[PDB]
């Protein structure tokens, strides 16, 4: 854990925009 | 067009000086201290001084003021930028900014000053890049400085490819004494600690309002940032063409983008404070704090600074939740709350003594400042969509990001 | 006190010694130093300042400090007289008009009470043209034999070829070192 | 004190020479008038270690106007250092040559500036561009005679964007005066 919000993984690009 | 970059001390002693043009005699630094004292004592003190035909424009650091003398009509903005770059380099190299390192790190300090700027025109300002040519504990300069990419050293290899992002929110609210908010600006801050192998070209993607409108999806939750400032790695042309944020992240923690837009939503915290100050007899502090933020969010380390009387003594606190402490050094009531659940309501009833003798001079009305810091809360609604990490060698990156909401210029004007 | 470490160092060679390089400009001093250090005829611009190098031969590090023969640098030879143990003089037999100036400069440099233990080292430079004199005519003209309490040695070296450098080095080693 | 420092600086040991250079730098930074020992430190200049060479160059730059006569014993060292294979040494020599406020020293420095103007190393090119502007500010007539304007103009139309920006800044500074 970590104060200020747990780290979350990010995507690679807009998959819905091609 | 700085003539000589010098570093003074709190007693006026020049800790270190580095002449750049030599058009100004080194003896002019003596009059800088009396000139600064005269300006401060008459209210005319400014960071840009003027010793006759020589101007001493500098800013005050943690322990010394980095005053840089100049004679021609040089760019004051350029001098300020050079001073900021030097301060950042010193902070990267030296963990502390005090006189203990100026007299102990002169061997590397002189080399860094000589290499950073020549003839008043700086050429290199990257601490990470500069750390490969100037060390306090020398090979040829790296090709990164000569190459276009001066913020990403080639050949960097790591066991894993993990990048941690930080969506830091700064809630600045300027509430007037009438109870209305005048200045409510929220400035986004996307800080990432890039630690990967090679020179990946990050392609950041979010649900921007402009991007959504251009793509035709201007109907979902999109952040409308009035000002978006990309870092040096961010290509201005790509962002100007089709809002494409393509840049090479540096090795370490750096500021990539900084959104900045106005906020028209209600404050996450509503503070109802009353001042029943009797005439030299007693005073009452009917302070009520209402959390207008979402209930699912908790404001870790809530610090609502309540300015109490300067001469108040023998105070008694009647609050509901949170630790309330009066600091004589600060002369205010520190409404310290560890965890504040969203929608919580804290009521306080202040009671402190006051001397019979009135004060000789007025002290003003300091504003009440809240220091709420609630992580995992995105008030602006901006969410990261994608981060295209592309490398020539080819690897599977594991990007990470966190959203932290804190109180920025969240000051409340007193009555 | 114990001198076992000094004896061990001297068993395999410990003495290094020093040397000086003075003379008029265009006298083959830079070329001679390059030949002694590297072994090639290197062409360089006139020595505005000075050249400092070292030569390792016979287990002795012969450090040579070249000094130019510029008019503004002629009185600057007194700076190298401090902490100086050797001195080598390079003559210019190809300049008849400059021979008197070189002799006067050598006499002036020899009139210092601090530089007294430095033995004379005369090098016959420019030993490639037929107009060059022998190893005795130059000495007779300069009166090197009239230097009381001074050990002078005249040696002729050819800049293009390099002959006589070994003999001069051996003579310098014999004059400096008085052991087996 | 002063005699001990001079003896340490006139020794054959580098371990004491580095300490003497550091002490001299600290005394000058601490506010000690060490300009009287400028000729003594002139001998201990040609050193293989770059740590003491930078200190010597800084002392000479800070003690150049004070003792211009004693600075005539550094042109040969600068000329020798202006051809070192290491780009850092050449850049440092170029920066120090332009920082010397000597009217009788910039005349002989035109050749090294011309040689370093077309240097392949971008750092060397930037150092030469800065030195050209410094010399032009010091002596505009010498810069005009050396014909550095044509070389500066061609700098913008070449590779190495950092060197191009440095040349543009130097040209703007020259045109400002
Ligand atoms: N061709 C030829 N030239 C020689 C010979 N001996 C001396 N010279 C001349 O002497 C000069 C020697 O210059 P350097 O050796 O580079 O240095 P230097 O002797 O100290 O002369 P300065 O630099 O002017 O003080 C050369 O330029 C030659 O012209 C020789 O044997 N053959
Ligand atoms: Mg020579």
């Amino acid at each position: 854990d970590r104060k200020g919000g747990s780290y979350s993984q990010a995507a690679g690009s807009d998959s819905a925009q091609s | 067009s700085a003539s000589a970059v010098y570093v003074l001390d709190l007693k006026g002693k020049v800790l270190i000086c580095r002449n750049y043009r030599g058009d100004v005699d080194m003896s002019e630094v003596e009059h800088f201290m009396p000139i600064l004292m005269e300006k401060e004592e008459e209210g005319m003190l400014s960071p840009i001084l003027a010793h006759g035909g020589v101007r001493f424009m500098w800013i005050k650091h943690n322990n010394l003021y980095l005053v840089a003398t100049s004679k021609k009509n040089a760019c004051v903005s350029l001098v300020f930028s050079f001073l900021y770059k030097v301060v950042q380099v010193f902070s990267e190299y030296f963990k502390e900014l005090e006189e203990e390192s100026i007299r102990d790190n002169f061997v590397i300090i002189y080399e860094l000053l000589d290499e950073l700027m020549d003839f008043g025109y700086p050429q290199t300002t990257d601490s990470k890049i500069l750390q490969e040519y100037i060390t306090q504990e020398a090979p040829r300069p790296p090709a990164t400085v000569t190459n276009a990419v001066s913020w990403r050293s080639e050949g960097i290899k790591y066991r894993k490819n993990e990048v941690f992002l930080d969506v830091i929110e700064a809630v600045n609210l300027l509430v007037s004494a009438n109870g209305n908010v005048l200045r409510s600006e929220i400035v986004g801050s996307i800080k990432m600690r890039v630690f990967l192998s090679g020179m990946p070209e990050l392609r950041l993607g979010l649900n921007d309002k402009v991007l959504f409108d251009n793509t035709g999806r201007g109907k979902s939750k999109s952040v409308e940032l009035e000002d978006v400032k990309f870092h040096q790695c961010v290509r201005l042309s790509r962002f100007e063409n089709d809002r494409t944020i393509s840049f090479i992240p540096p090795d370490g923690e750096f500021e990539l983008m900084s959104y900045r837009l106005n906020t028209h939503v209600k404050p996450l915290i509503w503070i109802e404070s009353v001042i029943e100050k009797h005439s030299h007899s007693r005073i009452e502090y009917m302070v009520k704090a209402k959390s207008q933020f979402k209930r699912r969010s908790t404001a870790n380390n809530v610090e609502i600074h309540i300015p109490v009387p300067n001469d108040a003594d023998s105070p008694k606190f009647k609050t509901t939740v949170g630790s309330v402490k009066w600091v004589p050094e600060n002369s205010e009531i520190v409404w310290s709350v560890k965890s504040f659940p969203g929608g919580k309501e804290y009521l306080m009833r202040a009671h402190f003594g006051l001397p019979s003798v009135e004060a000789e001079d007025k002290e003003g009305k300091p504003p009440i400042s809240v220091k709420f810091e609630i992580p995992y809360f995105t008030t602006s609604g901006i969410q990261v969509r994608y981060l295209k990490i592309i490398e020539k060698s080819g690897y599977q990156a594991l990007p990470w990001v966190r959203y932290i909401t804190q109180n920025g210029d969240y000051q409340l004007r007193t009555q | 006190g114990n001198i076992f470490a000094n004896l061990f160092k001297g068993l395999f060679g410990k003495k290094e010694m020093r040397i000086l390089m003075v003379g008029l400009d265009a006298a083959g001093k830079t070329t001679i130093l390059y030949k002694l250090k590297l072994g090639e005829i290197v062409t360089t611009i006139p020595t505005i300042g000075f050249n400092v190098e070292t030569v390792e031969y016979k287990n002795i590090s012969f450090t040579v400090w070249d000094v130019g023969g510029q008019d503004k640098i002629r009185p600057l030879w007194r700076h190298y007289f401090q902490n100086t143990q050797g001195l080598i003089f390079v003559v210019d037999s190809n300049d008849r008009e400059r021979v008197n100036e070189a002799r006067e400069e050598l006499m002036r440099m020899l009139a210092e009470d601090e530089l007294r233990d430095a033995v004379l080292l005369v090098f016959a430079n420019k030993q490639d043209l037929p107009n060059a004199m022998n190893a005795a005519e130059i000495t007779d003209k300069l009166g090197l034999h009239s230097l009381r309490h001074r050990n002078w040695y005249i040696q002729a070296t050819c800049a293009t070829s390099g002959d006589g450098l070994y003999e001069g080095l051996d003579w310098l080693s014999n004059q400096l070192r008085n052991q087996k | 004190e002063i005699f001990e420092l001079k003896a340490e600086l006139n020794s054959d040991k580098k371990e004491k020479k580095k300490e003497a250079v550091k002490k001299v730098i600290a005394s000058m930074t601490v506010g000690k008038d060490v300009s009287a020992l400028f000729p003594d430190v002139v001998n201990c200049m040609q050193t293989d270690n770059l740590e003491l060479k930078k200190l010597v160059y800084l002392y000479l730059m800070n003690y150049a106007k004070s003792q211009p006569d004693m600075a005539i014993m550094a042109v040969n060292t600068f000329v020798k250092d202006c051809e070192d294979p290491n780009p850092l040494i050449r850049a440092l020599a170029v920066r120090t040559m332009g920082c010397i406020r000597v009217d009788k020293i910039t005349e002989y420095l035109c050749e090294p500036l011309r040689k370093c103007l077309k240097d392949e190393d971008p750092y060397v090119r930037k150092t030469a561009a800065v030195c050209v502007a410094k010399l032009h500010d010091i002596n505009a007539q010498l810069v005009e005679d050396q014909g550095f304007l044509d070389t500066l103009k061609d700098l913008i139309s070449d590779s190495n964007p950092m060197v191009v920006a440095n040349a543009v800044a130097a040209l703007s500074e020259i045109a400002e005066s």
